[PDB]
Parts: structure tokens; sequence; C-alpha cells
């Protein structure tokens, strides 16, 4: 339970090689120690899958690639023997116990428990298939609703554990159905933190934001990553969705976030960036935009997919707020504002304005930035007609279709 | 394999015994199914559908990227080089 | 853990201190809850002058 | 010597300013920020910066 979310993180750094060298080597050391203790060796085979002549490979059971920057990810044959030894012993000892527990009477308690213990072992060592199958029996047997929700989060943890988003998705719909059926407040909090990280892994950050602020108020340290990691995710999403007014009220109506103060490198960078946006002084914003990429998005398992997306979106957002309150700007005063140069700025702007998603124009003769964002009724009309074009379209097709058959 | 929103035409039309011949005729008129001709025709299989994360298999949502070039390396070079000019100002 | 070794007026001191700590972590939710508890725990009459000043 | 005065003199500057500035600008449109900076008793740049937040 506990050590699995630790290892998967640290392994994700070795799968990449864009991460700092000291970070990657220390990460290698933590995961190797836990192969001995918790038998994370079958999980070590999964890391080679993700490569094949792609970097972060130096494997001895597989193909060793010395054109790579990782060299501490040795898949020794000392490890591989240790696996076969530990694997056999544990299956033999556990089997013998469980057979005799099933034979003694009581299906409601005993036989359900005995099979759950089978799924705990296969869950622990990173065999998904055999955990699945044995824990399917546990659910079928007459057990409380709380036990089922528990086992479902345990199966879904293995999907996080392999860092495959696909496996997780299905399992969290199963809890989403069964959480209303249990009516158990205890594990309701557990659902929120799992499901927050799933919205985070997909591009739904409006939903993630609501969940990850709630994770501050109640966190659960069983099978779930650190309180500092949950704090970092809340900050990331808060900046994404919310602009000044909404964002300021979120982190001022969030006292729990504040007690935790920044106690790790990932957390600094996002927490400092928050201050600069809603205070309306983006002087520090542009250097911090780099730092947050470096220390949040690249190391995390759930934001590396969005690493490039985040910086694209945020570059619009910060500029928009300045352009909103200013009917005119000078390129030079606006260049000073971020801490950028004049020419660099035009480039970033030259991407945002054709999709017409930022609404500004730039006189390069006068040097000024005009803002053609409508702040009147013209804006409301621009919303309305594209919905009504679609309304027309939706009825044309559904109506025509039923007449024909 | 469905054209626009997959569910929008899957509910819109479904099979009938009556329609089934006419449908087959439509695909034959163009002359092929035009998704199994194309690998032979080029004499390769996909690697240029591996251009972006979203292109390969849609298991995300759209970003509106189309080259997926990290923008951190360019923003870092601007940041440092600008400071130095101001330092030498 | 000192509800099994409890007769003492010495937990009044601890609640008030606790609220002060929470204030400077900048979490006022449980700073307020624990202050009330300190006030109610001081509503019984035995308390020094310093204690009320705090 | 006091953390607490440093906190609430931040607050004190925002409210004293906000009352002052509203009155100066009440009957004005297209008023120069150069004109405002004299009367209010603050720097030209600071005026611009306050207005943006508001």
């Amino acid at each position: 339970r506990v050590p699995n979310y630790e290892v998967s993180e640290k392994a994700f750094l070795l799968t990449q090689s864009k991460v700092s060298i000291e970070q990657r080597k220390e990460a290698a050391e933590f995961v190797l120690a836990k192969i001995k203790e918790e038998e994370m060796a079958p999980y070590y085979k999964y890391l080679c899958e993700e490569y094949l002549v792609n970097n972060g490979q130096s494997d001895l059971e597989h193909d060793e690639k010395s054109d790579s920057l990782n060299e501490w990810i040795k898949f020794d044959q000392e490890l591989y023997n240790e696996l076969c030894k530990k694997n056999e012993s544990k299956i033999k000892e556990l089997n013998e116990k469980i057979q005799k527990l099933e034979e003694d009477d009581e299906g409601e308690l005993e036989q359900a428990q005995a099979w759950i213990n089978l799924g705990e072992y296969y869950a622990q060592i990173g065999d998904k298939d055999n955990a699945e199958k044995t824990l399917g029996k546990s659910l079928s047997k007459a057990i409380s609703t709380g036990a089922k929700i528990d086992v479902m989060l345990t199966i879904a943890r293995l999907g996080f554990f392999y860092n495959d988003q696909l496996y997780v998705k299905e399992k969290l719909e199963a809890v989403n159905s069964m959480i209303e059926k249990g009516g158990d407040w205890e594990r309701r909090n557990r659902y929120k933190t799992y499901y927050g990280i799933h919205c985070l892994a997909v591009r739904n950050f409006k939903e993630a934001a609501k969940l990850l602020v709630d994770s501050l108020a109640t966190f659960t340290s069983i099978e779930l990553t650190s309180y500092e990691s949950i704090a970092t995710y809340a900050s990331v999403t808060g900046l994404f969705t919310l602009e000044r007014t909404d964002l300021k009220s979120k982190v001022i109506d969030s006292p729990e976030l504040l007690s935790l103060i920044s106690t790790t490198a990932a957390l600094q960078s996002i927490s400092s960036l928050t201050i600069s946006l809603y205070a309306s002084d983006y002087a520090s914003y542009f250097p911090y935009l780099l730092e947050t990429y470096a220390n949040v998005l690249i190391p995390c398992k759930y934001l590396n997919r969005h690493a490039d997306f985040f910086v694209r979106e945020m570059r619009r957002k910060v500029y928009a707020q300045l352009l909103e309150s200013y009917k005119t700007l000078s390129l030079k005063s606006m260049a000073s504002a971020f801490g950028v140069s004049v020419a660099f700025l035009d480039n970033d702007l030259g991407k945002f304005i054709p999709n017409k998603q930022l609404n500004c124009v730039i006189d390069r003769v006068n040097g000024i930035v005009e803002t053609n964002r409508p702040d009147n009724k013209n804006a409301q009309y621009h919303l309305l007609v594209k919905q009504g074009d679609g309304l027309l379209t939706k009825l044309q097709k559904y109506g025509a279709a039923v007449r024909l058959t | 394999m469905s054209t626009d929103v997959a569910a929008a035409q899957a509910q819109s039309k479904i099979d009938l015994t009556k329609k089934k011949n006419e449908e087959i005729n439509k695909k034959s008129l163009e002359e092929d199914d035009e998704f199994e001709d194309f690998p032979i025709d080029t004499w390769a299989n996909g690697e240029t559908i591996k251009s972006n994360a979203v292109t390969q298999t849609n298991i995300w949502e759209e970003n509106w990227d189309d080259v997926e070039v990290d923008d951190d390396f360019t923003n870092e070079l601007k940041a440092e080089l600008d400071r130095y000019k101001r330092e030498n100002q | 853990e000192f509800k099994k070794l409890d007769d003492k007026p010495s937990l009044v001191d601890v609640h008030l201190l606790e609220s002060k700590v929470y204030h400077k972590l900048r979490n006022l939710a449980k700073s307020k809850a624990s202050l009330t508890a300190a006030r109610t725990a001081a509503n019984s009459i035995y308390c020094p002058t310093q204690t009320v000043a705090e | 010597g006091d953390e607490l005065t440093r906190s609430h003199f931040n607050a004190l500057y925002d409210t004293l300013l906000e009352s002052n500035l509203c009155k100066i600008i009440e009957p004005f449109e297209c008023v120069e920020i150069s004109h405002i900076s004299k009367i209010i008793g603050l720097d030209t740049q600071q005026v611009e910066g306050k207005l943006s937040q508001m």
C-alpha cells in the first residue's frame, strides 16, 4: 500500500532523463532498496517496456544502451535471482494458510477475508492480473459496502502504480457508482483524492480544481501521495482555471493550504507564482513560469503529459488580465511589466491573436497595443450566435432522420 | 470507425435488412473501403501518426498543439539574455 | 493523551497557546475552535489574572 | 519590533489611498495621470499601478 506510490513516482523520473541528474540518481537508489524489501522486481520489468532504444535505459537483463544518461537503472541478475527466491516462498506459505481458513465455517467474514489477503500480496508486488482475479471473489462474497469501496480503490491504485491512465479510468467509474450505494462518509474522502488526481491526469482541470481544494480539508494518507504533492496540485490547477478575483478568494478562503507552508522544491515554485498573478505585478511571473515547469510538471506523473499545454495556456492568461484593465498599452511599458523584451513578446502574442482567443491588435508603427475585446453587449452577441447556429443544426438532423424511417 | 462525433451518427442510423444492400453499393461505387488499400499503397505502416500524443490514439483531449515543441527552452533563453542587457545597462 | 492523567487546570494553558500557534501558521479555522474551547475551559472560576489576560 | 503593525500598515495604505483617489477622480474623464500625481501626493507610476488592481 504505502511504498507503492513512492516507488512509482521515483521510477517515473528514471523513465525520463530530462530530470536533474542528482534527482535521477537518488531516485534510482530508493527504488533499488525497495526491490529487496517489498519485491518491486516484477515492476522493474515494466520500465524497459516504455523504452526500447529510447533513453533512460542501461539494463542488463535487456539491451544496455550507453548512449543514454541513466546508468543506475541496472537490472542486475542479483535482483532477478532474488525475485524468483522470494516469489516462490511467499506463494507456498500463504497458500497453505488460506486453504485451511476457507475450510473453517463462515463465508461472511472468514472466506471473504482469506481471499482479500491474496489480492494484497499480488497488489503489493505489482502483478495486476493475479490481484484482479482473486479480489473478484472477495467482492462477490457477502461483505459490507465499505469493504467493496476499499478493494476498488486498491485495484485502482495499481493503475496509478503502472502509471497507465487507461486502467485507472474504468475502475474509478466503478467506485463512482458504488459510493452512492454505500452511503459511507469514511471512504468518501478517499474517493475525492483519487478522483482529483484523475481529472488532473486528463485535461479537465475545472473538475480537478474543485477536488484538489477539498483534499486540503480532508486528506487520507492510506494509498495516496504526499500532503505536499496534493498541495502542489491544488495550486497548479487553481492558476489554470481561476483568474485574479476568483483565485485570490480561493487561497484566502483556504487556510489549510497556508498551514503547510512551502517545504519542498516543487511546492515553492508554484506557491510563489500564485502571489504574482493576483497581486497584479507580473514582474516575477516570467522567471517563475520557467521554475514551475522545471520542478512541477516534468517530475510529476500526472502533469508531464500536460507540461507543454500548461505554459501555452498560462501565457495567454497573464497577458489577458493586463489587457483587460488597460484600453491601451505601450509595448515598452508592457515589456517592462513582465520582465521580457519587446520583440520576444510579439512572438508569443502572434500565436494567441489569430485563434482570437485573446482579442488584441498591435500597432507596430505607434508601438501601442490596442485592445479590441468587446466589453459591451457586442460580447454577449458573440456568445449567443454560435450556440444558436448549433441549435438550428441539431434539430435539422434529428427531425429529418425520423421522417425518413 | 465513425465520421464526426462517433455517438452522434451511431444513434442517428442503424442497420436494416432493407438498407443493407444499398450501403454496400455506396462503398463499392468509390471503389474500396479506403482504409486497407492505403497501407499497401504506400508500402509502409504508421509512424507519422506518432507525430503527437493525441494523434496516435485519442485517449486524452485536444490541446490545439500541432508540433508539440517544448516552449521552456525558448522562454529560458529569453529570460537570462534579457537580464544581462539590463545588467550591462 | 492526557485525558487518562486528567484532573489538572493545566490544559487551559495549552489550548490558549495552541490558538496562538495556529494563528501564525495562518489557519484561523481551528485557531477559533480552540480559542472557544479555552474560553469555555476558563469559564469555570479558578484562573489567574495572567491566564485571562492571555 | 512588531510583526503585527507591519501587516496592518499594508492594509492602512490601501484604504487611505482608495478614499483619497476616488474623490480626486470623481468629476473627471480623460484626466492625465500627471495631473493626478501632483494633487494626490504620490508618484506618477504608483497611481497607474493602483488603478489596475481596482
